[PDB]
RNA sequence: UGUAACGGGGCUAAACCAUGCACCGAAGCUGCGGCAGCGACGCGCGUUGUUGGGUAGGGGAGCGUUCUGUAAGCCUGCGAAGGUGUGCUGUGAGGCAUGCUGGAGGUAUCAGAAGUGCGAAUGCUGACAUAAGUAACGAUAAAGCGGGUGAAAAGCCC
RNA sequence: CCCGGCGAGGGGAGUGAAAAAGAACCUGAAACCGUGUACGUACAAGCAGUGGGAGCACGCUUAGGCGUGUGACUGCGUACC
């Protein structure tokens, strides 16, 4: 805090609360008793624990129907009404799309899209996968999942 | 299993001690530290 | 993240204020003086609810020395006696028929008389 | 049908002034007049001045006779207090409250 | 039920007299102080008066054991400082006479305001006449 | 010498119950002008008892 | 909140000496 | 006529018509019970004094509501000590109403 | 300092000794209703036993506050937060409903993180009391009156 | 427009969704100070409560208890840290 160490006043006779520094925690306009520093708040997940919450994640997107496996998805143009369309038609909203190599297209039309995520089965994130209604995956993804996690 | 449906499991998450905080809480006055001497005082305590 | 104490502690001192309405003074308008006072209320409520059962029984009793010398017979003699004639009737209710039946009293009285003669 | 009159941030202590109040509290207007007018006090003036204003806004606001009215409400509240720095002995300050008040005179034929 | 208590705008008080004449002052006293409290009658309540008024005849007669006639000694203070005055029992029987009942009734009743109603229904005489035949009060064989 | 205790706002109350002020009994009333004025004083227009004493 | 204290001024009387 | 029957560790006394407060029954709001431990019936001139229960007398009372008290606050506190409790309680009620008294 | 060496009144027993039989008397015990801990026994729920004054202090379990996710969800101008009443409710921290005020925010649930709870520190800042309408109005060189001006003149002007 | 000193301040009018948003301006807590109403209080002794409790006033749905306010009188009772 901004300010001298002068004592404020003198130790003894003045009939007040002795007083140190006017930056006293206790004073307005005084330091903060315990002031926040910038903190690291990753912590560390073991790689097995890691891999097993995916399993446990995975395993439980398919015993909810939330998993819905399709062997290619893609669109024709970068056209958000393409992939809004075949939504609509595929009979989902809110939806995360796994697919083999990101195809351009599917990234630039889903981006506008709230609802809707497309990654690439090496950017699968715990979160994401509980977080989605369903999980569209590619057939060629749920192969790469599977060698990626063994 | 939904974000607003996870739980740890029990026990594995304690509740820190918070000291002085009130009668209610066991903690509340002297937290723990008993009264006065050394061991009381902030930063008090022998060396090993 | 900053936590303002303002509308808890707003509430605390009101639900004490409150309970501390119909007191003297700083005693109904000053937390620091409320919560003293409506401290002592809880020690002495507490403490009341055992004397309160003290004070009813000392009252009755009182009453039933009254309405039994009026009958020819004192307190001690005419328990002594309901005990010996094997009546339960509560000193309470004892109390309350010698006010509001001193016939049904009396009847007691000789019932009490009985077992001692 | 009553009607208001306030003087707010009256020069006075509301004790002051609260004085001459209580002599005028529930008297006929031309009865309560005279009382102020021979009332050896500041805020007899004060009050006097708030008292034939309630009586003006009555009689041009509203349509009522001034023969007829009485002073139904009359209170003071405490106004702002200017705060000044009176030097005492010994280069010690004294902190001096120029206590301002709030007259209200309520008038009516009721 | 709550217990019964005696309402005092609903009260039933009875006028007595009692001749003082040969009583002992004590036995006597804790008649009058049990019948002016009312605890003798089986509508006791503690905070209500519910006791008679008695009139006592022939205080100045009133009978004392022992030496307590020379030996007893009535204390008061005047509040001025050294202001501590004593009567002996005959000293108070030959000049205010009233009063040796009235002091003695007056421990024996409850302190605090109802204590001094209760007395108030105390009327005590130095003779063998009183001014209350209006009240017709009933004899009492104390 | 001060105070050991603030005293209530009763007891400020009971010390003032005497600082009320007497309203004028009654206004006396000029025989001549009809004017209202303090009994033995003259009165605003300059009249006393009838006379016109001063003038204003 | 409360005044900055004063500086020591003269003092009417000595603090009576109890030794 | 008025009766005296102990329930609930209590006594009460009693006439036909008369709602009464006692402790918790376990009985159904409609469902009646029978007092049959009666201390005493009183006709005015012509009373029963029970020893220490009356021969043949009974008490048929309608159980009308179930309910817990007025909430009673239990302070505790040792000054200086540092001991402060606070707890609360509501007494379970059973209100019957008295139907017939019979000797 | 005042009786002042029965707590007082009073007492010749209302004192003392002896014997006896009654009664009063506690948050002790019992009765009735309720809650909780621990151990038994059955099978999470019964049954039974028993325990539940507490400082330092140890152990256990919770309430509420701000912030993140859940939430582009849900409540909200047909009235959010906050304020102030009332009612109900839980063993407690608390909770819920609702009148009035307010005029645009609020946020379940389950998790996550703490600047997370104040009556004291001759604590800090602001506000406001008290003493009190009290002391005081600063050299005891001194004023009086007429006129003027003015809403008003002991104080200004002549 | 009106009272007022060609004031301060205020009452109308008007603006505005709102002026108890009027610039000393969002909300507008508490201490603290008042006006009004109900009940209590001038023979009465102390941590000011609590247990008991009359009377009075008020509001309700038996015209009746019930709720609310007040609290004479009385047992117990020497704040907090
Ligand atoms: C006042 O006290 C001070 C110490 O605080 C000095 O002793 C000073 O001399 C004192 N003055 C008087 C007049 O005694
Ligand atoms: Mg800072
Ligand atoms: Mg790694
Ligand atoms: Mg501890
Ligand atoms: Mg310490
Ligand atoms: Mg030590
Ligand atoms: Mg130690
Ligand atoms: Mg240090
Ligand atoms: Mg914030
Ligand atoms: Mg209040
Ligand atoms: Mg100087
Ligand atoms: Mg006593
Ligand atoms: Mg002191
Ligand atoms: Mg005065
Ligand atoms: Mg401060
Ligand atoms: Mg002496
Ligand atoms: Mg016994
Ligand atoms: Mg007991
Ligand atoms: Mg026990
Ligand atoms: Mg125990
Ligand atoms: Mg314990
Ligand atoms: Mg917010
Ligand atoms: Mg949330
Ligand atoms: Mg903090
Ligand atoms: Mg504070
Ligand atoms: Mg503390
Ligand atoms: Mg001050
Ligand atoms: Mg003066
Ligand atoms: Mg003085
Ligand atoms: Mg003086
Ligand atoms: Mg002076
Ligand atoms: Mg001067
Ligand atoms: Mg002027
Ligand atoms: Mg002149
Ligand atoms: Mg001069
Ligand atoms: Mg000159
Ligand atoms: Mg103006
Ligand atoms: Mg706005
Ligand atoms: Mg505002
Ligand atoms: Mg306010
Ligand atoms: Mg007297
Ligand atoms: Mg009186
Ligand atoms: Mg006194
Ligand atoms: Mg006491």
């Amino acid at each position: 805090v901004t300010g001298s160490g002068k004592k404020p006043w003198r130790q003894k006779g003045t009939g007040r609360a002795r007083s140190g520094s006017i930056k006293s925690p206790i004073w307005r306009s005084g330091g903060v008793t315990f002031a926040a520093r910038p903190q690291d708040h990753s912590q560390k997940v073991n790689k097995k624990m890691y891999r097993g919450a995916l399993k446990s994640i995975l395993s439980e997107l398919v015993r909810q129907d939330r998993l819905i496996v399709v062997e290619k998805f893609s669109v024709e143009a970068p056209k958000t009404k393409l992939l809004a369309q075949k939504l609509k038609d595929m009979a989902l909203e809110d939806v995360l799309i796994i697919t083999g190599e990101l195809d351009e297209n599917l990234f630039l039309a889903a981006r506008n899209l709230h609802k809707v995520d497309v990654r690439d089965a090496t950017g699968i994130d715990p979160v994401s996968l509980i977080a989605f209604d369903k999980v569209v995956m590619t057939a060629d993804a749920v192969k790469q999942v599977e060698e990626m996690l063994a | 299993m939904r974000l607003n449906t996870l739980s740890p499991a029990e026990g594995s998450k304690k509740a820190g001690k918070r000291l002085g905080r009130g009668i209610g809480s066991g903690l509340g006055k002297t937290g723990g530290r008993g009264h006065k001497g050394q061991k009381s005082r902030s930063g008090g305590g022998v060396r090993r | 993240a900053r936590v303002k104490r303002g509308v808890i502690a707003r509430a605390r001192h009101k639900k004490i204020l409150k309970q501390a309405k119909g007191y003297y003074g700083a005693r109904s308008r000053v937390y620091r003086v409320a919560f003293q006072a409506v401290i002592k209320a809880g020690q002495y409520a507490y403490r009341d609810r055992r004397q309160r059962k003290r004070q009813f029984r000392q009252l009755w009793i009182a009453r039933i020395n009254a309405a039994a010398r009026q009958n020819g017979i004192s307190y001690s003699k005419f328990i002594n006696g309901l005990k010996k004639a094997s009546v339960e009737i509560d000193r309470k209710i004892l109390a309350d028929i010698a006010v509001f039946d001193k016939v049904a009293f009396t009847a007691l009285v000789e019932k009490a008389k009985a077992a001692l003669a | 049908m009553e009607t208001i009159a306030k003087h707010r941030h009256a020069r006075s202590s509301a004790q002051k002034v609260r004085l001459v109040a209580d002599l005028i509290r529930g008297k006929k207007v031309s009865q309560a007049l005279d009382i102020l007018t021979y009332t050896n006090k500041k805020a007899a003036v004060l009050v006097k001045k708030v008292l034939e204003s309630a009586i003006a806004n009555a009689e041009h606001n509203d349509g009522a006779d001034i023969d007829d009215l009485k002073v139904t409400k009359i209170f003071v509240d405490e106004g702002p207090s200017m705060k000044r720095i009176m030097p005492r002995a010994k280069g010690r300050a004294d902190r001096i409250l120029k206590r301002t008040s709030h007259i209200t005179v309520v008038v009516s034929d009721r | 039920m709550k217990t019964f208590t005696a309402k005092p705008e609903t009260v039933k008080r009875d006028w007595y007299v009692v001749d003082a004449t040969g009583k002992t002052l004590g036995r006597l006293a804790t008649e009058l102080a049990r019948r002016l409290r009312g605890k003798h009658k089986a509508e006791y309540t503690p905070h209500v008066d519910t006791g008679d008024y008695i009139i006592v005849l022939n205080a100045d007669k009133v009978a004392v054991t022992g030496n307590k006639r020379t030996d007893k000694v009535y204390y008061h203070h005047t509040g001025h400082i050294g202001g501590i005055k004593q009567a002996t029992f005959e000293e108070m029987i030959a000049r205010r006479p009233e009063r040796v009942i009235e002091i003695a009734v007056k421990g024996m009743l409850p302190k605090g305001p109802l204590g001094r109603a209760m007395f108030r229904k105390l009327k005590v005489y130095a003779g063998n006449e009183h001014n209350h035949a209006a009240q017709q009060p009933q004899v009492l064989d104390i | 010498a001060v105070q050991q205790n603030k005293p209530t706002r009763s007891k400020r109350g009971m010390r003032r119950s005497h600082d009320a002020l007497t309203a004028v009994t009654s206004l006396s009333v000029d025989k001549t002008s009809g004017e209202k004025h303090l009994r033995h004083h003259i009165t605003a227009d300059g009249y006393y008892r009838g006379r016109k004493v001063i003038a204003k | 909140g409360k005044p900055r204290p004063y500086s020591p001024r003269p003092t009417s009387h000595p603090r009576p000496i109890r030794v | 006529m008025y009766a005296v029957f102990q329930s609930g560790g209590k006594q009460h006394r009693v006439s036909e018509g008369q709602t009464v407060r006692l402790e918790k029954l376990d009985i159904a709001t409609g469902e009646t019970v029978e007092f049959a431990e009666v201390l005493m019936i009183a006709n005015g001139e012509e009373v029963k004094i029970g020893v220490p229960f009356v021969d043949g007398g009974v008490i048929k009372a309608e159980v009308v509501a179930h309910g817990r008290g007025e909430k009673v606050k239990i302070v505790k506190f040792r000054r200086r000590k540092h001991y402060r409790k606070q707890q609360g309680h509501r007494q379970w009620f059973t209100d019957v109403k008295i139907t017939g008294i019979s000797a």
